[PDB]
């Protein structure tokens, strides 16, 4: 038989064969319902619209997030969302395919076990394993120690591993991520003249965001630059025409990841995160997670990321200390190629969840010895 | 007659039209070109005056070792 | 009947022909800027190096000096 790896994350669902090395079908995590009545007779539209064919008719249609910040919050739509994915995108029963989830540190225990009880259940999975983001972008970047940054659409957090051995206690979670800036994006926007409020014009916003934004290395200096020169403004094309120009929200936009304090977060940015994380292992293991900093995740796509990370870091971190920091080009997909990786190692066979062994030990059974 | 004319006409129209699409796609290929290239042309003159100045304090602790050392 | 359809074909077709000669300026123009930023880069990535093992020998001579200072 084979394994099944998916990933709901949140936003983007990248679900495929275990053993491949990309996902085999990527689509947003949106459900939509037509908000209309209808006129014609006959045309027999389904009652909901799930993944990337509710983005073709989104001008009719208004779209929900089951997934909040990491946790899930509907699950009748979850479980639609679960449904397409195992039939219309990969054409498999899930009823011969282990099942490999992927779970955000510092949740919820309710998520998991109706994450579990739905798998086994609804679906009649013969084995399944839910597995954390960061343990699994390590396995992809090939490394096996140093601190690891994962920034997606619903949660940022850092995980410090040192030698295969995690460390709980110095695990930061914050809630800061590409939703929350395009939120920020839409707060700005007004500012010229740009108004943005539906739902589906959310997705214009985003697209805005993910094709034009950029992280500045000096955020005084670029606001003086762009003060005086108009070499920054760049235009949009809206999908009715209208062309837009932007200007200095070009870069204050990503800018709230090391300033939370422009959308009234009172956490500091990741910048500093990171090192507090790092400072929070012992005294013998810094040099390793200084010169082994991984990044992953979609909001970790922004150019100019990197340069700007590495300055703050090197000016908090000793000069002693080398600072580098890992940006492979497929960030992005980095916890599914790790998750594929993971589900074909000979001594992960052992560690599933079988089914009677879930049905003697419960629902609770995934705090036990198998994970 | 007129006909003849028309026909022509719709036939340089359909030319000059399969002409102007190649020319904006052309186009979009050529500035997406530009800007990936400026992009990278931005990110490492930051890099490489940073690495300079990296460079600039070397030296100057170097020369202030030698010192010390004679 | 035909007469204005044939105008308007004219005008359209003008005004094809300017959104071209306006793309081919355009293309040219990021076609430039393109060569000069490809021609800076390239300066850039080769003077990077040098930069690059220049400080690298510099902390080598800084750390040996320490040394015999200790
Ligand atoms: N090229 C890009 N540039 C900037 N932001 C991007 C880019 N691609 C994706 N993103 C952002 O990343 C988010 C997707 O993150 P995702 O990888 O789904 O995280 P998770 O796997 O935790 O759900 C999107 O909301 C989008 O805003
Ligand atoms: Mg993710």
């Amino acid at each position: 038989t084979t394994a099944l790896v998916c990933d709901n994350g949140s936003g983007l669902v990248k679900a495929g064969f275990a053993g491949d090395d990309a996902p085999r079908a990527v689509f947003p995590s949106i459900v939509g319902r037509p908000r209309h009545q209808g006129v014609m007779v006959g045309m027999g539209q389904k009652d909901s619209y799930v993944g990337d064919e509710a983005q073709s008719k989104r001008g009719i249609l208004t779209l929900k997030y089951p997934i909040e910040h990491g946790i899930i919050t509907n699950w009748d739509d979850m479980e639609k969302i679960w449904h397409h994915t195992f039939y219309n995108e990969l054409r498999v029963a899930p009823e011969e395919h282990p099942t490999l989830l992927t779970e955000a540190p510092l949740n919820p225990k309710a998520n998991r076990e109706k994450m579990t009880q739905i798998m086994f259940e609804t679906f009649n999975v013969p084995a399944m394993y839910v597995a954390i983001q960061a343990v699994l972008s390590l396995y992809a970047s090939g490394r096996t120690t140093g601190i690891v940054l994962d920034s997606g659409d619903g949660v940022t957090h850092n995980v410090p591993i040192y030698e295969g051995y995690a460390l709980p206690h110095a695990i930061m979670r914050l809630d800061l991520a590409g939703r929350d800036l395009t939120d920020y994006l839409m707060k700005i926007l007004t500012e010229r003249g740009y108004s943005f409020v539906t739902t589906a014009e959310r997705e214009i916003v985003r697209d805005i965001k993910e094709k034009l934004c950029y992280v500045a290395l000096d955020f005084e200096n670029e606001m003086a630059t762009a003060a005086s020169s108009s070499s920054l403004e760049k235009s949009y094309e809206l999908p009715d025409g209208q062309v837009i120009t932007i200007g200095n929200e070009r870069f204050r936009c990503p800018e709230t990841l090391f300033q939370p304090s422009f959308i009234g977060m009172e956490s500091a940015g990741i910048h500093e995160t990171t090192y507090n994380s790092i400072m929070k292992c012992d005294i013998d293991i810094r040099k390793d997670l200084y010169a082994n900093n991984v990044l992953s995740g979609g909001t970790t796509m922004y150019p100019g990321i990197a340069d700007r990370m590495q300055k703050e870091i090197t000016a908090l971190a000793p000069s002693t200390m080398k600072i580098k920091i890992i940006a492979p080009p497929e960030r992005k997909y980095s916890v599914w190629i790790g998750g594929s990786i993971l589900a074909s190692l000979s001594t992960f066979q052992q560690m599933w969840i079988s089914k009677q062994e879930y049905d003697e030990a419960g629902p609770s059974i995934v705090h036990r010895k198998c994970f | 007659s007129l006909q003849k004319k028309l026909k022509g006409t719709e036939d340089e129209l359909d030319k000059y039209s399969e002409a102007l699409k190649d020319a904006q796609e052309k186009l979009e290929l050529a500035e997406k070109k530009a800007t990936d290239a400026e992009a990278d042309v931005a990110s490492l003159n930051r890099r490489i005056q940073l690495v300079e100045e990296e460079l600039d304090r070397a030296q100057e602790r170097l020369a202030t070792a030698l010192q010390k050392l004679e």
